[PDB]
C-alpha cells in the first residue's frame, strides 16, 4: 500500500543525526543563538529585569548579569554553547561585560541570516566581518575621553565605579559606589599587581543594604572555645598542624614494661604539653589560630594561660590569615616564634544577626586586606549584591591594567556604527554589504537599552544619529524619564571598561565567525 | 480520587511574541518547500499518498495540498494555494514565495516595538499601489489573433513539465477552450471542467495526443449485431430507463383467473415496445441514456438497425448535449425534432488497449470537447492532465480580461520602484514598512536565479538599476541562460488576473497572520 | 440576565405568594426579625419554673 | 459529625476567592482583543478545525469550561448578540472587574449585600447619567452618523480600513430592507441580509447585490441561466413523482388496468408543471425536490428551476419580490388555478462565477429592492471573520436607526461615570458608599485595557483622560469636554465629536445593566458544594 523512503548512500548511524548545507545546519545555528540573545535581551541596561533561574540543585538563583544565568541553564544545543562559552571568557578576563556578547554576536549572526539568503555565501561573510573588526579596533583608542590617573583615592573612584554598579544594582549606586571605594583603594599594592582574591564577601542575614560596611581584615563564622575572647594586643600566632601534640607518623604504640612507666605516662604527657603552650606564653602570644582539631589537654592550658583559640577548618582561609596580620603558619608543633607573628590591633568576638563571629579589625594600619560585610534580607538578595560587589572590584582591576575609558550608555556604540559605515561606502568591492551589516549590529545595543526602559526604539535611534554629526562623539542614553531628550555621558559620568569594550568585540566577533565556518553538524545518541 | 478544581481543562494558552514570531517560522517553513519550483530550471517533487498512490508533480497546488501539517498558521497557508488554483490557473507557488517574504519583513518590524496594525495599515496602502503599478504598464491583446494567444499560453507552461511538447500543448489548451467557450443568453462563460474533460489512456506516445472535436467514452455496444461505424449518426439523448420497474407505490395485483398471469408478462413486453416506438418516429440512429437497457429494448432497436448505448454516465450525458446539440430528454413519448442530435461526425467504436472507447468525433460546431492524453503510465499522464488544467485556465483568464503583465522578475520590479518613489511622500512611521513591502517583492527575482545558479548580487544591482529610468521598465530575469534579457524579445507575458490575484492574496495572507496574538488549543465541538 | 438567576427569581416569587397564601388560611400576622423567637424564649422560661 | 455528603464541601473566603480568578481567567483572555489595537486569537479543535475570530461571543462559546462561575460569564456573551449584537468583549471585562473590586470589599469584612445594594444604586445612576448627556440624535448629523458608527464597530476586526468601502456597504444594506410596522415602527431586520462567504479576490471585491443572493444551483445543464424581465414563482413541494401515502394503496384485479395508473403517477405530476409554467413564469424555487422528470419541461419550454432551496431564503425572496409562498392547489374547490396573477417579479436573474462555484443572483426584485452581501476573501479562515465582523457591523446600524441616539465612543463613556459617580457618593452615602466608588473603578478597566493593548502610557493617558472630565462637571463654563476619548494612534486625548468615534447608546445601557445583575449572582456563593459525577453508578 503505502511506500516509505529508505536510506540512500551512507545512512550507517544507530540512533544518531546528521546535518549539513545551509538551510539544515547553518541557518538552524542562527535561529538557535537568537533565541539567547532575546532571552539576555529584557536583563542588559540599567533598566533591566532578574531572572528567577532553578537549576538541577532544585535551589534559587535571581539576578541580571548574563554570566552567571548561562551556567545555570542547561543548554543542549551546540553552536548556542559558542555563545555561552565566549561569554564566560568575558568573565575570565575583565569580568563585566558578558552580556554585552549575547546581544552583539546575536545580531551579528541574525543579520549574516540577511545575507546568506539574499547574497554572499559564508566565505564572505566572514572575510567582511574581519575587516570591520580591525577597523573596529581602530576607532576604540579614539573615542577615549577620559582617564582614570588623577586622584587614586576614595573620592575619584567612587564616580568611576557607578557604571558598573548601576548596571545591576540601580537604586543602590550610591551606597555600594562607596562601600567598593574603602576597600579596592584600600588593598593598594602600591604600584603593582590587583589581586581580586583579596576581597571576601560576608553574607551576614539581617537587616537591609543600608547596614552594611567594609571591615579592615576578616570575618569568619565560627566560635573561640574558651573565655579570653577579649584581646587588645593581637599577637597572633598561626599554625597549620592539628594543635593537640606531636604524634608519630608509621603505626604508633606505647609500649610499658613496668608498674612505673604505666604512672608516670599520663603525667608526663600532661607536663609535656604544659611546657608547649607556656613557650608560647612567655613570646607574648595571645591567638593561637590552628588549621586541624584540637585535644582537651590543649584546652585546658589555652585558658590558664590566658591565649585565645581560633579553629579553622578550611586550608585556604588559613592562608589569607596569614597576609591578613601578617604572619606564617608553621606546620611543625609550637616553636618559640621568633618573627614570623602576627600583628592585629584589635580581635574580639560578637553576635551580629544572630550569627557569632570572629573579626580580625584593623584600626591604625589599616592597608592588608579587606572584607565587604554585606547585609540582607534574604539570602538571595545578598548573592545578587555579591555579584555586583565582584563586578566593582573586577572593574578596578581593568583601570590597573589600562586606565583609559570609553563613554559608555549607548554613546560608544552608535559612534561604532558611524564609522564603520564609513568604511563600507569606501570598499569597492562585494565584501561591502557585511561591512555595512557589522555596524547595524552595533545600532542594536542601544536599541536594548531603550526597550528595557519603556521607550519607543524608533524615536530613540534617530536622536543619537542627529546629534553624532563628526564632532560629538560623546551623546548617550537618558533612561531617567520618557520621552528622553539624551544628554552628555561625560557630565553625567557614565563611563566604564575600555579595556572591556575591547575584549567584548573581539570575543563575540570571533564566536560569531566559529557559528559561520560550520557547515555540516554529526551529532551522537545522547546518554 | 476527588478532581482537581481547574478551568478550561485539557486545553493550551499561549501569547505574547511566541505567537507573532511564531507564525512567521510556520510562514517561512512552506516557503522553503516549494522555492525550488517557481523557475523554468525547476525539478519535479515526488510524493507519497495514504491511498498508497504517487503524486510527482511540481506545481505548488498539487504539492501543498499532499501535506498534512499541525501547525495552525501552517493550515493558512495551504488554504492560500486552493484559492488560487480555483481563481486562476498558474497563480500558485509565487503567493506562498511572497506571503512568505511579506511576513519575513514583517517579522523584523515585530522586534521594533510597533504595533501590527500599524503594518497592516501600511500594507492595506502598499495593496491599493501595487493595482494601480499593473494597469499603468499593461499591454491591451487582440484575442482573435491566434499567433498571439499561443504566446501567452507558452509562458505558462515553460515552467512546467510540459515545456519539451510545446508545439503540441499549446495547440491543444487553446482549441480547447475556443471549442467550449458557449454562449446562449446574453452572457459569457466559459466551462473548461464541467465540458472539456481531459481523460488519459496509458499506453501509446505523447505526440500522438490532440484534442477531439466531441466527445468520447468508455464505453461498448450493448449488442454484436448494432453498428460501431456510423456517417452521420442521428443521436437521441435519455435520461430515464428503457426497462420495466416497479412503481413509487404499494401496487399489488390479485392474480384469481388463469389468463391473468400471463397477461401481465405480455403487458410488460408491450409497455417496452411502445417506448421504442415513440423513439423511432423521429429516425434515429444511436440511442444513449444514463439506466439499464432491457433485452427487450434491445430487441426492437436491434432489427431498427440502432445503436444502444447502455450506461453513460451523467456528467457524460451533459457533455455530448453541448457537441452534438441535443436535448437530454427524460420521456420517451416526449420527444421532438429538436431534442435529435444532428450535425454529429463519424462514430466509431475503437478499442484501444484491450477495451472498447466510444467514439463521438467530427462535429460541426462542437460546444464540448474532450481532450485525448496517451503517455507512458498513469504517473506521468497526471502530469500532464494537471499541466493542461492551469494552461487552460489561464487562457480564460486572457479572455475574459486581455490585458498582460511582463512577467519573469519584470512585474515585481516595476512596482517595487514605484513603491520606493511614492514613500518619499510619506513622512511618517508607516514609511518605513512601507518600503518593506518594495523589498518584499523582489523574492520573486530572487528565485529565478536561485533556481539556475545565477549570483544574487551581481545581478540584482544591475536588474535595480534597469528600473531606474521610466523608459524601459520590463527588463526581467531569463531563466534559460541566466542573464538580463527584455521581455519583449524573449515572449514571457503574464495575464492582468494572474498578477492582481497574486498580490492581493499575498498581502491579506499577510494581514490575517499578523492580528493573531493568541492560541487556544485543546477544546472540543460537535 | 442568565439561566441561573430565572431560577433563584421563580423560587422567590413562589415564596411571595406563599406567604399571602398563608393569610387566606389564617388572617393574622406576627412581627418578624426575630421578634416571636424572643417571646418564645422568655414566657416557655417563666413556664418552666 | 461533619455532612455525610458524598460530594464536595468548601465555604469561607475558599469559594469567595475562586470565583474571582474564574472571572479573571476569563477577562484576561479578552483583554487582548478589545478595541482598535485589539488582535484576534486562534480557536484549534481536537478535530483539527482552526477559528480565527476576535469577537467575545464566539470565542467564549467555542472554548470549554468547568467552574460555575466560569458559565455566567460565557453566557453573558451569547446574550449580548441577541439584545444588542456588538457588546460582547466589553461586558465580560466589565462584569470580571466589578468582582475584582467587589472581592477588595469583602474581605475589609464589609457585607455583601451592602455591595449588591451599592451597586444598584450606581448601575441606575449611570444610565440615568448616560440619558441626560448625550449630544444629538440623527437629525442634525444625517448619514455621517450612521458611517461612523460604522466604522468604529469595524476597527476592532479585520475590516478596519482606513476607507469608508465597508462603511458604506453596510448602511445602504440597512437603508434597502425599511420594512414599516404598525403604530409607527420603522423595523430594520438585519437578519434578512444573505451573508455570503466565496474565497476569491481582496476585500475591496466585495459586491452589494442590490436583490438577493442565493446559494444553490440551477442543477439540470440545459437550462438558461441568465434570464430578463424574470417571474419567480416561489412554491414548498416536491416536484417528484406522484407517489401515494400509507392509507391509499392500490390494488388491481383487472390486468388491462396496470399500465393506465403506472402513467397517471407521471401525468397528475406534469399536469401541476404545465400550469404553472404557462403563466409566463420563468424562475422556479423549491424547497423540495425535483426529480429528474419533471426537469425536461423547464429546458424543453426555456425556464430556470431552482431544487432544494432554503426554508429560510424563500420568505426572503417572495417578500422582496411579492411572490406568494404557495404549498399546494387552494382557492375554493379549484382544480389547479394557481392565481396566476400572484407571481413574483425580478428584472435580472443571473448565475455568475464566484470562482469555482455557482450562485444565482437577483437584481433589485421590483417590489421592495432588498440587499445582500457576497464578501470576498484569501481563505476560509478570513471568510469566517469576515462574516462575524459583518453582522457586528450590521446590528450597529440597526440600534441607531430604531434609537435614534449615540454615545461617544473610545472610553468617553467611562470616564464621565467615573467622577459623576464618585460625587454620587458622597452625597447619600453613608455605608454603601464604597460599592459606589469601587463601581468608578471597574468602569475605568475599559479606557486601560486600550491604553495596554497599544502599548502607550497606561497611568498616565488614563490620568489625562479623566482631567477633561473633571472639569466638565465641576467647572459649568461650557467646556464641552464630555467627548474626551482616546486616541490610540496617537497617544493623546481627543474629541470623539469631530473625530467620528461613534457608538450606540444601548451598546453602553444594556452592557452596564448585564454586567452588573451578572456580578450580583456571583458574588452570593459563599457557600458551595461540588457533588461527585453520577457516570457509571
Ligand atoms: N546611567 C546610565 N545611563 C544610560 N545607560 C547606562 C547607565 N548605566 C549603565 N548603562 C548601560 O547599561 C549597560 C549594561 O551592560 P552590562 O549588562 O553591564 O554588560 P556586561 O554584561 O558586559 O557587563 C551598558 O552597556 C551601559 O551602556
Ligand atoms: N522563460 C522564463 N523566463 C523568466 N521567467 C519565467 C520564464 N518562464 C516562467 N517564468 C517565471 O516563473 C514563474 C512561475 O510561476 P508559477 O509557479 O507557474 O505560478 P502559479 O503557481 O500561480 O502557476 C512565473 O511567475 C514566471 O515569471
Ligand atoms: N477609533 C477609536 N478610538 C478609540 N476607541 C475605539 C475606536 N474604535 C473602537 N474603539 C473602542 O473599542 C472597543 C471595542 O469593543 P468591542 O470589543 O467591539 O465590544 P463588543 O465585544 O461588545 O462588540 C469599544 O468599546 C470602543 O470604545
Ligand atoms: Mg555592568
Ligand atoms: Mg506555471
Amino acid at each position: 500500500h503505502v511506500p516509505k523512503a529508505p536510506g540512500f548512500a551512507q545512512m550507517l548511524k544507530e540512533g544518531a543525526k546528521h546535518f549539513s548545507g545551509l538551510e539544515e545546519a547553518v541557518y538552524r545555528n542562527i535561529q538557535a543563538c537568537k533565541e539567547l540573545a532575546q532571552t539576555t535581551r529584557t536583563a542588559y541596561g540599567p533598566n533591566g529585569m532578574n531572572k528567577m533561574v532553578i537549576n538541577h540543585l532544585e535551589k534559587l538563583f535571581v539576578t541580571n548579569d548574563a554570566a552567571t544565568i548561562l551556567r545555570e541553564l542547561e543548554v543542549q544545543h551546540p553552536a548556542a554553547k559558542m555563545i555561552v562559552m565566549a561569554s564566560h571568557m568575558q568573565e575570565q578576563e575583565v569580568g563585566d561585560g558578558t552580556n554585552f556578547v549575547l546581544v552583539f554576536a546575536g545580531a551579528l549572526l541574525e543579520l549574516a541570516e540577511e545575507l546568506l539568503r539574499i547574497g554572499l555565501s559564508v566565505s564572505e561573510v566572514i572575510e567582511g566581518y574581519e575587516i570591520a573588526c580591525r577597523k573596529a579596533h581602530e576607532i576604540l583608542p579614539n573615542l577615549v575621553c577620559c582617564s582614570a590617573k588623577n586622584l587614586r583615592d576614595i573620592d575619584e573612584v567612587s564616580s568611576l565605579l557607578r557604571t558598573s554598579i548601576m548596571s545591576k544594582q540601580y537604586g543602590n549606586e550610591v551606597f555600594l559606589a562607596k562601600l567598593i571605594a574603602q576597600a579596592c583603594v584600600s588593598i593598594f599594592p602600591d604600584s603593582g599587581h590587583f589581586n581580586v582574591d583579596n576581597i571576601r564577601v560576608c553574607k551576614i542575614l539581617g537587616s537591609g543594604i543600608s547596614s552594611s560596611s567594609v571591615l579592615h581584615g576578616m570575618v569568619f563564622k565560627k566560635e573561640t572555645e574558651g573565655d579570653v575572647t577579649s584581646v587588645k594586643d593581637a599577637k597572633i600566632a598561626v599554625y597549620s598542624c592539628p594543635f593537640d601534640g606531636m604524634i608519630t607518623e608509621t603505626k604508633g604504640t606505647v609500649l610499658i614494661k613496668t608498674a612505673e612507666e604505666l604512672m608516670n605516662f599520663s603525667k608526663g604527657e600532661e607536663n609535656l604539653m604544659d611546657a608547649q603552650v607556656k613557650a608560647i606564653a612567655d613570646t607574648g602570644a595571645n591567638v593561637v589560630v590552628t588549621g586541624g582539631k584540637v585535644a582537651d589537654m590543649a584546652l585546658h592550658y589555652a585558658n590558664k594561660y590566658n591565649i585565645m583559640l581560633v579553629r579553622l577548618n578550611s586550608k585556604w582561609d588559613l592562608r589569607r590569615l596569614c597576609k591578613t596580620v601578617g604572619a606564617t603558619a608553621l606546620p611543625r608543633l609550637t616553636p618559640p616564634v621568633l618573627e614570623e607573628m602576627g600583628h592585629c590591633d584589635s580581635v574580639y568576638l560578637s553576635e551580629v544577626g544572630d550569627t557569632q563571629v570572629v573579626v580580625f579589625k584593623h584600626e591604625k594600619e589599616d592597608g592588608a586586606i579587606s572584607t565587604i560585610v554585606l547585609r540582607g534580607s534574604t539570602d538571595n538578595l545578598m548573592d545578587d549584591i555579591e555579584r555586583a560587589v565582584d563586578d566593582g572590584v573586577n572593574t578596578f582591576k581593568v583601570l590597573t591594567r589600562d586606565k583609559r575609558l570609553v563613554p559608555g550608555g549607548g554613546a560608544t556604540e552608535i559612534e561604532l556604527a558611524k564609522q564603520i559605515t564609513s568604511y563600507g561606502e569606501t570598499c569597492p568591492g562585494l565584501e561591502q554589504y557585511a561591512i555595512k551589516k557589522f555596524a547595524e549590529a552595533f545600532e542594536a545595543i542601544p536599541r536594548a537599552l531603550a526597550e528595557n526602559s519603556g521607550v519607543k526604539a524608533n524615536e530613540v535611534i534617530s536622536k543619537l544619529y542627529a546629534v553624532h554629526q563628526e564632532g560629538n562623539k560623546n551623546v548617550g542614553l537618558d533612561i531617567e524619564a520618557e520621552v528622553p531628550a539624551v544628554k552628555d555621558m561625560l557630565e553625567a559620568g557614565i563611563l566604564d571598561t575600555y579595556l572591556g569594550k575591547y575584549w567584548a568585540i573581539k570575543l563575540a566577533t570571533n564566536a560569531a565567525v566559529t557559528v559561520l565556518r560550520v557547515d555540516q553538524i554529526i551529532m551522537a545518541k545522547p546518554a | 480520587h476527588r478532581p482537581v478544581l481547574v478551568l478550561s481543562q485539557n486545553t493550551k494558552r499561549e501569547s505574547g511574541r511566541k505567537v507573532q514570531s511564531g507564525n512567521i517560522n510556520a510562514a517561512k517553513t512552506i516557503a522553503d518547500i516549494i522555492r525550488t519550483c517557481l523557475g523554468p530550471k525547476s525539478m519535479m517533487k515526488m510524493l507519497l499518498d495514504p491511498m498508497g498512490g504517487i503524486v510527482m508533480t511540481n506545481d505548488g497546488n498539487a504539492i501543498l495540498r499532499e501535506i498534512q501539517v499541525q501547525h495552525p498558521a501552517a493550515k493558512s497557508m495551504i488554504e492560500i494555494s486552493r484559492t488560487q488554483d480555483e481563481e486562476v490557473g498558474d497563480g500558485t507557488t509565487s503567493v506562498i514565495i511572497l506571503a512568505g517574504e511579506m511576513l519575513s519583513v514583517a517579522e523584523h518590524f515585530l522586534e521594533q516595538q510597533m504595533h501590527p496594525t500599524v503594518v497592516i495599515s501600511a500594507y492595506r496602502k502598499a495593496l491599493d499601489d501595487m493595482i494601480s503599478t499593473l494597469k499603468k504598464i499593461s499591454i491591451p491583446v487582440d484575442i482573435s489573433d491566434s499567433d498571439m494567444m499561443l504566446n501567452i499560453i507558452n509562458s505558462s507552461i515553460t515552467t512546467k513539465a510540459i515545456s519539451r511538447w510545446s508545439s503540441l500543448a499549446c495547440n491543444i489548451a487553446l482549441d480547447a477552450v475556443k471549442m467550449v467557450q458557449f454562449e446562449e443568453n446574453g452572457r459569457k462563460e466559459i466551462d473548461i471542467k464541467k465540458y472539456a474533460r481531459v481523460e488519459k489512456i496509458p499506453g501509446g506516445i505523447i505526440e500522438d495526443s490532440c484534442v477531439l472535436r466531441g466527445v468520447m467514452i468508455n464505453k461498448d455496444v450493448t449488442h454484436p449485431r448494432m453498428r460501431r461505424y456510423i456517417k452521420n449518426p442521428r443521436i437521441v439523448l435519455l435520461d430515464s430507463s428503457l426497462e420495466y420497474k416497479k412503481g413509487e407505490s404499494q401496487t399489488d395485483i390479485e392474480i384469481t383467473r388463469e389468463e391473468d398471469f400471463t397477461r401481465i408478462l405480455q403487458m410488460e413486453e408491450e409497455y417496452i415496445q411502445q417506448l421504442c416506438e415513440d423513439i423511432i418516429q423521429l429516425k434515429p440512429d444511436v440511442v444513449i441514456t444514463e439506466k439499464g437497457i432491457s433485452d427487450l429494448a434491445q430487441h426492437y432497436l436491434m432489427r431498427a438497425n440502432i445503436t444502444a448505448i447502455r450506461r453513460v454516465r451523467k456528467t457524460d450525458n451533459n457533455r455530448i448535449a453541448r457537441a452534438c446539440g441535443a436535448r437530454i430528454v427524460s420521456r420517451p413519448e416526449e420527444l421532438r425534432e429538436d431534442d435529435v442530435g444532428t450535425g454529429a461526425g463519424l462514430l466509431e467504436i475503437k478499442k484501444i488497449g484491450d477495451e472498447y472507447f466510444t467514439f463521438i468525433t467530427d462535429c460541426k460546431d462542437p460546444k464540448a470537447c474532450t481532450i485525448l492524453l496517451r503517455g507512458a503510465s498513469k504517473e506521468i499522464l497526471s502530469e500532464v492532465e494537471r499541466n493542461l488544467q492551469d494552461a487552460m485556465q489561464v487562457c480564460r483568464n486572457v479572455l475574459l480580461d486581455p490585458q498582460l503583465v511582463p512577467g519573469g522578475g519584470a512585474s515585481e520590479m516595476a512596482v517595487a520602484h514605484a513603491l520606493t518613489e511614492k514613500s518619499k511622500a510619506m513622512t511618517g512611521v508607516e514609511q518605513w514598512p512601507y518600503r518593506a513591502v518594495a523589498q518584499a517583492l523582489e523574492v520573486i527575482p530572487r528565485t529565478l536565479i536561485q533556481n539556475c545558479g545565477a549570483s544574487t548580487i551581481r545581478l540584482l544591482t544591475s536588474l535595480r538599476a534597469k528600473h531606474t529610468q521610466e523608459n524601459c521598465e520590463t527588463w526581467g530575469v531569463n531563466g534559460e541562460t541566466g542573464t538580463l534579457v527584455d521581455m519583449k524579445e524573449l515572449g514571457i507575458w503574464e495575464p492582468l488576473a494572474v498578477k492582481l490575484q497574486t498580490y492581493k492574496t499575498a498581502v491579506e495572507t499577510a494581514v490575517l497572520l499578523l492580528r493573531i496574538d493568541d492560541i487556544v488549543s485543546g477544546h472540543k465541538k460537535k | 440576565s442568565n439561566k441561573l438567576v430565572i431560577e433563584e427569581a421563580e423560587r422567590s416569587i413562589h415564596d411571595a405568594l406563599c406567604v399571602i397564601r398563608c393569610l387566606v388560611k389564617k388572617r393574622a400576622l406576627i412581627a418578624g426579625g426575630g421578634a416571636p423567637e424572643i417571646e418564645l424564649a422568655l414566657r416557655l422560661t417563666e413556664y418552666s419554673r | 459529625g461533619p455532612l455525610s455528603v458524598f460530594g464536595d464541601r468548601s465555604t469561607g473566603e475558599t469559594i469567595r476567592s475562586q470565583n474571582v480568578m474564574a472571572a479573571a481567567s476569563i477577562a484576561n483572555i479578552v483583554k487582548s482583543s478589545l478595541g482598535p489595537v485589539g488582535l484576534d486569537k486562534m480557536l484549534v479543535d481536537d478535530i483539527g478545525d482552526v477559528t480565527i475570530t476576535n469577537d467575545g461571543a464566539t470565542i467564549l462559546k467555542l472554548l470549554e469550561v468547568e467552574h460555575p462561575a466560569a458559565k455566567v460569564l460565557c453566557e453573558l456573551a451569547d446574550l449580548q448578540d441577541k439584545e444588542v449584537g456588538d457588546g460582547t468583549t466589553s461586558v465580560v471585562i466589565i462584569a470580571a472587574e466589578l468582582l475584582k473590586n467587589a472581592d477588595e470589599l469583602v474581605k475589609q469584612k464589609i457585607h455583601p449585600t451592602s455591595v449588591i445594594s451599592g451597586y444598584r444604586l450606581a448601575c441606575k445612576e449611570a444610565v440615568r447619567y448616560i440619558n441626560e448627556n448625550l449630544i444629538v440624535n440623527t437629525d442634525e448629523l444625517g448619514r455621517d452618523c450612521l458611517i461612523n458608527a460604522a466604522k468604529t464597530s469595524m476597527s476592532s476586526k479585520i475590516i478596519g480600513i482606513n476607507g469608508d468601502f465597508f462603511a458604506n456597504m453596510v448602511v445602504d444594506a440597512v437603508l434597502a430592507i425599511k420594512y414599516t410596522d404598525i403604530r409607527g415602527q420603522p423595523r430594520y431586520p438585519v437578519n434578512s441580509v444573505n451573508i455570503l462567504k466565496a474565497h476569491g479576490r481582496s476585500q475591496m471585491e466585495s459586491m452589494l447585490i442590490s436583490g438577493y443572493a442565493l446559494n444553490c444551483v440551477v442543477g439540470s445543464q440545459g437550462m438558461p441561466k441568465r434570464i430578463v424581465n424574470a417571474k419567480i414563482a416561489c412554491l414548498d413541494f416536491s416536484l417528484q413523482k406522484t407517489k401515494m401515502k400509507l392509507g391509499v394503496q392500490v390494488v388491481i384485479t383487472d390486468p388491462e388496468k396496470l399500465d393506465q395508473i403506472r402513467q397517471r403517477e407521471s401525468d397528475i405530476t406534469k399536469e401541476r408543471i404545465q400550469k404553472i409554467l404557462a403563466t409566463g413564469a420563468n424562475v422556479i424555487l423549491t424547497t423540495g425536490g425535483i426529480d429528474d422528470m419533471c426537469l425536461k419541461y423547464f429546458v424543453e419550454a426555456g425556464a430556470m428551476a431552482v431544487r432544494r432551496v432554503l426554508k429560510r431564503d424563500l420568505k426572503r425572496i417572495a417578500k422582496a419580490s411579492g411572490a406568494t409562498i404557495l404549498s399546494t392547489l387552494a382557492n375554493l374547490e379549484g382544480e389547479e388555478t394557481f392565481e396566476a396573477a400572484m407571481l413574483g417579479q425580478a428584472e435580472e436573474v443571473v448565475q455568475e462565477r464566484i470562482c469555482d462555484d455557482e450562485l444565482i443572483l437577483i437584481k433589485n426584485t421590483k417590489a421592495r429592492t432588498s440587499a445582500s452581501i457576497i464578501l470576498r476573501g484569501a481563505n476560509d479562515f478570513m471568510c469566517d471573520e469576515m462574516e462575524r465582523s459583518l453582522h457586528d457591523a450590521l446590528c450597529v446600524v440597526k440600534r441607531v436607526l430604531e434609537s435614534k441616539s449615540v454615545v461617544p465612543g473610545g472610553g468617553a463613556v467611562e470616564a464621565a461615570l467615573s467622577i459623576y459617580l464618585e460625587n454620587y457618593a458622597t452625597s447619600m452615602g453613608s455605608r454603601e458608599q464604597l460599592a459606589i466608588a469601587e463601581f468608578a473603578r471597574s468602569l475605568l478597566v475599559i479606557p486601560n485595557t486600550l491604553a495596554v493593548n497599544a502599548a502607550q502610557d497606561s497611568t498616565d493617558l488614563v490620568a489625562k483622560l479623566r482631567a477633561f472630565h473633571n472639569e466638565a462637571q465641576v467647572n459649568p463654563e461650557r467646556k464641552n469636554l464630555k467627548w474626551i476619548g482616546l486616541d490610540l494612534s496617537n497617544g493623546k486625548p481627543r474629541d470623539n465629536k469631530q473625530a467620528g468615534v461613534f457608538e450606540p447608546t444601548i451598546v453602553k445601557v444594556k452592557s452596564l445593566k448585564f454586567a452588573t445583575e451578572a456580578a450580583i449572582t456571583i458574588l452570593r456563593i459563599d457557600d458551595l458544594i461540588k457533588l461527585h459525577p453520577e457516570s457509571k453508578d
